[PDB]
């Protein structure tokens, strides 16, 4: 997945079959970081609007 | 006691098995804060449940 | 429908050679440990021998030694024998059976004898 943005780190726990996640409105919530285990997820550089 | 060939002789536990069959249908799926199934709503179950 | 087909049969020269074999329909022929019953004319029942589900043990009765010789053809559903002499023995009437003990049976510590359950047609040897 290919994407624009900040990286914070996280400890959202995963189930077994997918350390990937999905939020509610289906967008990637979290991706695990291939090679390092931590929790990563994407943050927008754009915060809420000024 | 009992020969092999005949039915007699392959004594064993009483077990009931259940087979139901799977017709195509749409329900909505409810997850947890975990992230593990709970509940379900069958659309034509009933008028309620549409 | 379980049926063992005699063959082999007639009135030939006596002595030196004799044919005799026994086919079995389906496919439940291997693994039964079978027997050869020889039918006297007016003495009753005797044995021949007895021939496990792969033949290491082979074992013959008192009544004749030395003649006889017991083999299982897995792939053609055919058991035969050979007689290598034949003496003044006439008229008897071979059977063929299939006793339900299979190597199981025997395998386990359980020290069970079953009876011979299918006969076959018969025959007449002479
Ligand atoms: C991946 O391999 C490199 C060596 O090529 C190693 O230094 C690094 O620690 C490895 N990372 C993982 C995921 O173990
Ligand atoms: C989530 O899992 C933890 C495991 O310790 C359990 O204590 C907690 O009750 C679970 N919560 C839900 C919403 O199932
Ligand atoms: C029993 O099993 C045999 C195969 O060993 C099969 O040929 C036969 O049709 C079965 N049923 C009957 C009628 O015994």
């Amino acid at each position: 997945l290919t994407g624009t943005g900040v990286l914070t780190e996280s400890n959202k726990k995963f189930l077994p079959f997918q350390q990937f996640g999905r939020d509610i409105a289906d967008t990637t919530d979290a991706v695990r970081d291939p090679q390092t285990l931590e929790i990563l997820d994407i943050t927008p550089c754009s915060f809420g609007g000024v | 006691l009992t020969p092999g060939d005949s039915s007699s002789g392959w004594t064993a536990g009483a077990a009931a098995y259940y087979v139901g069959y799977l017709q195509p249908r749409t329900f909505l799926l409810k997850y947890n804060e975990n992230g593990t199934i709970t509940d379900a709503v069958d659309c034509a179950l009933d008028p309620l449940s549409e | 429908q379980v049926q063992l087909v005699e063959s082999g049969g007639g009135v030939v020269q006596p002595g030196r050679s004799l044919r005799l074999s026994c086919a079995a329909s389906g496919l439940t022929f291997s693994s039964y440990v079978m027997h050869w019953v020889r039918q006297a004319p007016g003495k009753g029942l005797d044995w021949v021998g007895v021939i496990w589900y792969d033949g290491s043990k082979k074992y013959y009765a008192d009544s004749v030694k030395g003649r006889f010789t017991i083999s299982r053809d897995n792939s053609k559903n055919t058991l035969y024998l050979q007689m290598n002499s034949l003496r003044a023995e006439d008229t008897a009437v071979y059977y063929c059976a299939r006793d339900p003990r299979d190597y199981y049976d025997f395998w386990s510590g359980y020290d069970y004898y079953y009876g011979l359950d299918v006969w076959g047609q018969g025959t007449t040897v002479t």
